[PDB]
DNA sequence: GCTTGACAAAAGTGTTAAATTGTGCTATACT
């Protein structure tokens, strides 16, 4: 209740001395883009593209659909198996092997830096 | 003197009806934001409290109009509505300005537009910039006229993107992220790249 | 002098100090003690005053009753140290048919300060008119506090009047009618927010001392007035556009019961000074002609201010007009008011050094100013020490009582200056009352030590000491002479939020085990750990809403088997450009009951200390207003050195152009060498004519002797040159300085001597709060404000520089259209620009063309909100919008 | 966003101009729910008019991925688009 | 290389019980 009672403060107030700057000026926009990240993110997409090349044509597509890298929306095993026309268990089996292939040192060592 | 204002409307296409508003535009929220301050407290622009006074009195007017109330009450509401829009646009230009807690005059759209430190004169003209820095100065009697002494740390953070690329071109760091920490922690291998 | 453990500092005073300096901390105590109405005030006032004095609160009820009487005051809730620790206010509740508790009442410490919410504040006395100068009243701390209570009581009675009418009669009591909210909220609204209530400025004991005693002039108008003699110091006032408005109280100034300042005066009758010192207010001053301090009095017994003009009663001494800070400048009578004012201001800007050496050539106020500041440990009762430890000191008084004193050890001041007390006594030492037991931060043996004594040479040295720059010997770094400790406080809080409750834990989402290597089990940095820029101090975690992560990130999640954690990372890292060791950690939990604002669960604060070597760029200055940065620091090898091989410490160019002068500095430099090497007049067939005015004691003096030359009554030109003649040689008996104060210095680089003799000596310089580590800023990329997308100075750091309107003019003057556009767009307001520039820089591509600055887009929106239909018309594209 | 516009003109904004600008009338003097702290509907900050708070996320959540953009949620009435529009879109108030 | 049926967990969906929220109301007389 004591948290609800608190009323807001004026951004247009002047916390800085002698109107040097209003209070609102010191508010960060944490949602703003981070230049370094948008570049690293872009380099990560490029690096995954190569990693996808090592996998099977169908196997690479399964990884894309399972995580939604292509259309931005993931798909359940049934949905993924529906586009390839196989059981939903078969997609589960195929995916597990992709991860093992992905955890191989040759394919996986390059992506650790991206945490 | 009056003919200028009359001719201006004639020579142009503006309908003088524009001087009386039937609808009032509402500024986007981000320009009148309400964010929770560091420390759990809330902060919000004054425009929200000025719009609130307008939309409250406006709604109450619809109520009175539908209630068939006497004209003293209704007219008293239109007068109150009129003053709320006046405060929203140029608070204080007529009568005492609307003041919040502490008796401070709320910042209307006019004040927000202009001001020495306001968005009109210098807040729009004079803004802060990246890739900058300052520090106290000391004499450099041995410098050439075209030279300047720059603290290594200052020149490092200033050129951070540049040195990051160079020490990645050179197989010192393998990727951009690896180059960022290499500069942030100030590993002694960057200095040679910095010069 | 007149103090028990006072060190031996010979004085050139030709006049006795008839009246001892009053407790220059009384202006704050007397007013608050009169307010609360302590028995000590009643006992002190009744002896020589009205037999029925009324306390401030007692007087408030007297006028208010009948609508309340006999208000109570219980003992303080917690101790000062306990209040500053728990961030609470040092207060004592007060009470007042039905009994009523009015609220916690703040209390004044022995140092004349208040603890309001854990911070040490100081109320500034206001000088208001009761026109003419004498018409100034001067509200004292207790009085202007009472007036704020009047508003609280009066508006409290306005509430009781309304309540009793609506409430049923006989069904209401004082408790039901009294809503003390406007009363308690009136005092809380004063000590905070009030312009007269200020955070105590304490980076050196003198700064805090002058913060108190300082007064406001207004309640032309800035110019000093004849009446200000002996009351307000005209030589002390801010340099900014507040000159005249603010002034510090004079040394001997005493305030009368109302508040009208009184000045000590010794009435002179029949041309003989009468020891009877009486109080003469501004008005009472004109009644009797006032005589000048410096007056020719021959043996036993024997220019005056007119009632309304210039040039009955005699002044109590010189420096009546001068304040404490001003009265500590040796040779004040020689420096211009500008430099003197500058000197006083910079004295309170000094920082406490680890060693704290006392000034070799000083005045008289050092001893009195130090012990009165409150930052030095004084023995209350004569006796002997029982134990002496770095933690505390105990004294076994002959009376039999047993007093102990806990020493402030590495206590952070209000602006990060370390305050460390040093014990100066031993086990069996027998100490007298009022003596000094332990040295404060900027004190040595009881007297203020705001700086160090350095060997100076006044020659221009190859352009490195140009204009106002200074060069130092690397010895000042190797021997930690100008090294000062600086403590920083960081804080983090765990509270309830909109969608979850913050949790301060060690486990951080995406981090290596090395970055967390120095954190403890709870997640707070371990004590004694070294922290670099960016290292984690406290690991806090708060709930994050619907993840909705990026697929490119989820893929790596499954690949490396790192489960995408639930909530976001919120750790407290060290601000950019900072570093040091962790001293202490204060943890305030919720399970441990404690007492935190609603929603807060845990509250921890980390204190980090730094040992700052005197670095090139720092700002040094003397007591005469001379200031300058450190332009360079040569190794002790290549430094102008005397024939002894003794290198000089600092090389100062001749700042004082003709007419500008700055004469006082030259004098203390020569005296500095005199005091450092001693002297002996070698009296043969009498003493030289110049020493006739001198008193015996300064005839012979050993090496390293401290000297005292009170402001107006100090050493004189003739006496100086005489002391210059007498200089004890070093080992081997060679002489290093002549009667002119000059010496043939050897250039430590070429090896050849400097052709002309150079002036050398010892000058007392200070280390000012302006420090390079605190003023160096650099930024490539960083946080941006929310409303305006301009680069915002992150609370960690990385604040961008402002390219003001004037700079734009200079940019337009050059015709560099591209550089200007670059600054006002991609470097600031361009939302998509600054990111694509950083991108282009990393790849090595050309920098793209700037976009639309967000400021302009906001401008159009502001116009539309004002019902102004604006359209950015193209040459042939009609209307356009940003979007 | 060409960065090269020839002219810049003003003029009295008519009631129709204001109505055309707005993305919907703000009907309530409300800001955000004191508990959820989310923007109240029909009031100031109303995502249904000014814009969503999160990128490509409607108020209720039946549409969350970037897959669908330029559409409006048939439940909360929020258009699925970038959160920046929260800074470009205006509302209006019809005066009695 | 793939599918089956088991089984489970997880995700929904319809049905109910708190709780939250909005509105109406209080008759000495009171301007
Ligand atoms: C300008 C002013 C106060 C300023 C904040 C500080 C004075 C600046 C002058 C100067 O330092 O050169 C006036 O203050 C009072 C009422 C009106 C004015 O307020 C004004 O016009 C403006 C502000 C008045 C009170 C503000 C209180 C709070 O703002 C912050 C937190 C709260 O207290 C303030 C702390 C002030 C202590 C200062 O102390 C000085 C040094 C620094 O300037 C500060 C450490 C010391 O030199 C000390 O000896 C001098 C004290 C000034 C005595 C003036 C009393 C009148 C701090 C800035
Ligand atoms: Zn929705």
């Amino acid at each position: 209740i004591q948290q609800y009672a608190r009323e807001p403060i004026s951004l247009d107030q002047t916390i800085g001395d002698e109107g040097d700057s209003q209070l609102g000026d010191f508010i960060e926009d944490s949602e703003a883009v981070v230049a370094v990240d948008a570049v690293s993110f872009t380099l990560l997409q490029d690096q995954l593209q190569s990693v996808l090349e090592t996998l099977s044509e169908r196997e690479a597509g399964v990884v894309r659909l399972r995580f939604g890298l292509t259309d931005g929306q993931p798909r359940t095993l049934d949905e993924i198996g529906q586009v390839y026309g196989v059981t939903r268990e078969r997609i589960r089996q195929i995916e597990s092997k992709t991860m093992s292939k992905l955890r191989h040192p040759s394919r996986s060592q390059v992506l650790r830096d991206y945490l | 003197k009056r003919l200028k204002v009359v001719a201006a409307f004639q020579q142009s296409g503006n309908s003088p009806m524009g001087m009386v508003l039937d609808a009032v535009p509402v500024i986007p929220p981000e320009l009148r934001p309400m964010v929770q301050l560091d420390g759990g407290r809330f902060a919000t622009s004054d425009l929200n409290d000025l719009y609130r006074r307008v939309i409250n009195r406006n709604n109450r007017l619809k109520r009175l109009i539908d209630l068939g109330a006497p004209e003293i009450i209704v007219n008293n509401e239109k007068r109150m509505l009129q003053e709320s829009v006046d405060a929203l646009f140029d608070n204080g230009r007529r009568g005492r300005p609307v003041t919040g807690p502490g008796n401070r005059p709320l910042k209307s759209l006019s004040d927000l537009l202009k001001g020495k430190q306001g968005r009109f004169r210098q807040n729009l003209l004079g803004k802060r910039v990246d890739y900058s820095g300052r520090s106290v100065i000391v004499v450099g009697p041995q410098l050439k006229l075209h030279q300047c002494g720059l603290p290594k740390l200052m020149a490092l953070e200033l050129f951070k993107p540049f040195v990051m690329k160079r020490l990645v071109d050179l197989n010192h760091a393998q990727n951009i992220k690896s180059a960022k920490r290499m500069v942030e922690r100030q590993r002694p291998q960057v200095w040679d790249v910095l010069e | 002098n007149s103090v028990p453990g006072a060190p031996n500092r010979v004085s050139f005073a030709k006049l006795r100090e008839p009246l001892e300096v009053p407790g220059l901390l009384d202006v704050q105590t007397d007013s608050f003690e009169w307010l609360v109405g302590s028995d000590r005030w009643r006992q002190a006032a009744i002896d020589r005053g009205e037999e029925n004095p009324v306390g401030g609160l007692e007087e408030v009820l007297a006028e208010l009753s009948p609508i309340f009487s006999d208000p109570r005051f219980d003992e303080v809730k917690a101790s000062v140290d306990e209040c500053k620790d728990k961030d609470m206010t040092y207060a004592a509740p007060l009470f007042v048919s039905q009994t009523v508790f009015m609220g916690d009442f703040p209390m004044m410490t022995e140092k004349g300060t208040f603890i309001i919410n854990g911070t040490e504040r100081v109320v500034v006395s206001q000088l208001v008119r009761s026109d003419h100068f004498g018409n100034r009243r001067l509200r004292t701390v207790g009085e202007l506090i009472q007036n704020q209570i009047r508003v609280g009581l009066s508006r409290m009675e306005r509430v009781v009047r309304e309540r009793m009418t609506t409430q049923d009669v006989e069904a209401i009591t004082p408790q039901t009618l009294i809503n003390i909210r406007p009363v308690v909220a009136a005092i809380k609204e004063f000590f905070g927010t009030s312009q007269l209530s200020q955070f105590m400025d304490q980076n050196n004991p003198l700064s805090g001392l002058t913060h108190k005693r300082r007064l406001l002039a207004l309640g032309e108008v800035r110019d000093v007035h004849p009446s200000h003699y002996g009351r307000m110091c005209p030589i002390e006032t801010p340099e900014g556009p507040n000159i005249g408005l603010i002034g510090s109280l004079s040394v001997y100034a005493r305030v009368n019961p109302f508040g009208f300042i009184e000045t000590p005066y010794r009435k002179v009758e029949n041309g003989v000074v009468t020891d009877q010192i009486d109080y003469l207010t501004a008005d009472e001053e004109d009644r009797h002609v006032v005589a000048q301090a410096n007056s020719p009095t021959d043996e036993n017994g024997r220019m005056v201010r007119k009632k309304g003009g210039e040039v009955d009663y005699m002044d109590v001494s010189p420096r009546q007009m001068v304040s404490v800070a001003t009265a500590m400048i040796p040779f004040l009578e020689h420096d211009d008011a500008n430099r003197a004012l500058m000197g006083a201001n910079m004295q309170r800007q000094a920082v406490p050094l680890v060693r704290s050496e006392a000034p070799l050539v000083g005045t008289g106020m050092e001893l009195r100013a130090a012990i009165d500041a409150g930052d030095v440990v004084v023995a209350d009762k004569t006796g002997v020490i029982e134990e002496v430890s770095a933690d505390y000191i105990t004294v076994m008084a002959d009376d039999g009582t047993r007093q102990s004193y806990r020493l402030r050890k590495f206590a952070r001041s209000n602006h990060g200056t370390c305050a460390n007390q040093r014990p100066i006594v031993d086990a069996g030492q027998r100490v007298e009352a009022g003596q000094v037991i332990a040295d404060g931060p900027c004190t040595q043996n009881g007297e203020m030590a705001l700086g160090k004594n350095l060997l100076v040479a006044i020659m221009p040295w190859e352009g490195h000491n140009y204009e106002d720059a200074i060069i130092l010997s690397n010895r000042l770094v190797e021997e930690d002479v100008l090294t000062s400790i600086h403590i920083e406080e960081h804080e983090i809080d765990a509270r309830d939020t909109k969608l979850g409750a913050e949790e301060i834990t060690r486990d951080i989402p995406n981090v290596s085990d090395e970055v967390l290597a120095d954190l403890d089990e709870r997640g707070i940095v371990r004590i004694g750990a070294e922290v670099r820029d960016g290292d984690i101090l406290v690991g806090k975690v708060t709930p994050k809403g619907e993840t909705e992560l990026t697929p490119e990130e989820r893929l790596l999640r499954a690949i490396f088997g790192e489960k995408a954690r639930e909530v976001r990372d919120t750790s407290l890292k060290v601000p950019h450009g900072e570093s040091g060791k962790v001293i202490g950690i204060r943890v305030f939990s919720r399970e441990d009951d404690d007492e935190l604002p609603a929603g807060v669960n845990e509250l921890v604060r980390v204190y980090v200390a730094q040992k700052r070597k005197i670095s090139d760029g720092d700002k040094l200055a003397g007591r005469h207003g001379n200031k300058g940065v450190i332009g360079k620091i040569l190794p002790v090898e290549d430094m102008p050195f005397l024939p002894d091989g003794t290198p000089v410490d600092i090389i100062l160019n001749t700042h004082g152009v003709p007419r500008r002068m700055n004469i006082g500095q030259i004098l203390e430099t020569h005296l500095g060498w005199v005091a450092k090497a001693g002297w002996n007049i070698d009296v043969a067939a009498g003493v030289p004519d110049w020493a006739s005015k001198l008193p015996e004691e300064l005839y012979s003096a050993p090496a390293d002797s401290t000297v005292a030359t009170p402001v107006f009554d100090g050493a004189q030109e003739g006496e100086l040159a005489g002391l210059l003649g007498s200089t004890l040689p070093n080992r081997d008996g060679e002489v290093m300085v002549d009667a002119d104060g000059k010496s043939t210095l050897f250039d430590g680089r070429s090896g050849e001597p400097f052709p002309y003799p150079v002036t050398v000596g010892y000058m007392y310089i200070l280390k000012l709060h302006h420090l390079v580590d605190d003023k160096i800023h650099a930024r490539s990329t960083g946080p941006y404000s929310m409303i305006t997308q301009q680069p915002l100075g992150g609370k960690a750091q990385f604040g961008g520089q402002r390219f003001g309107e004037m700079e734009c003019w200079a940019m337009q003057a050059y015709g560099a259209a591209y550089t200007l556009q670059e600054l006002l767009t991609i470097k600031s307001d361009d939302t998509v620009g600054r990111v694509k520039v950083y991108e282009a820089i990393v790849k090595g591509e050309n920098i793209p063309e700037p976009g639309i600055p967000e400021s302009f887009k906001v401008l159009l929106k502001e116009l539309q909100s004002l019902c102004l239909n604006v359209e950015v018309l193209s040459s042939d594209g009609a209307a356009i919008e940003m979007r | 966003d060409v960065n090269f516009f020839d002219e810049l003109r003003i003029g009295l904004a008519t009631a129709d101009d204001i109505r055309n600008w707005s993305y919907g009338e703000v009907k309530k003097p409300e800001t955000i729910n004191y508990r959820t702290l989310k923007p109240e509907k029909d009031g100031l900050f109303c995502e249904k008019i000014f814009g969503p708070t999160r990128d490509w996320e409607c108020y209720c959540g039946k549409y969350k991925r970037v897959r669908f953009k330029g559409i409006i949620c048939e439940r909360c009435g929020v258009e699925v688009t970038r959160a920046k529009v929260r800074r470009e879109r205006m509302g209006h108030i019809e005066l009695a």
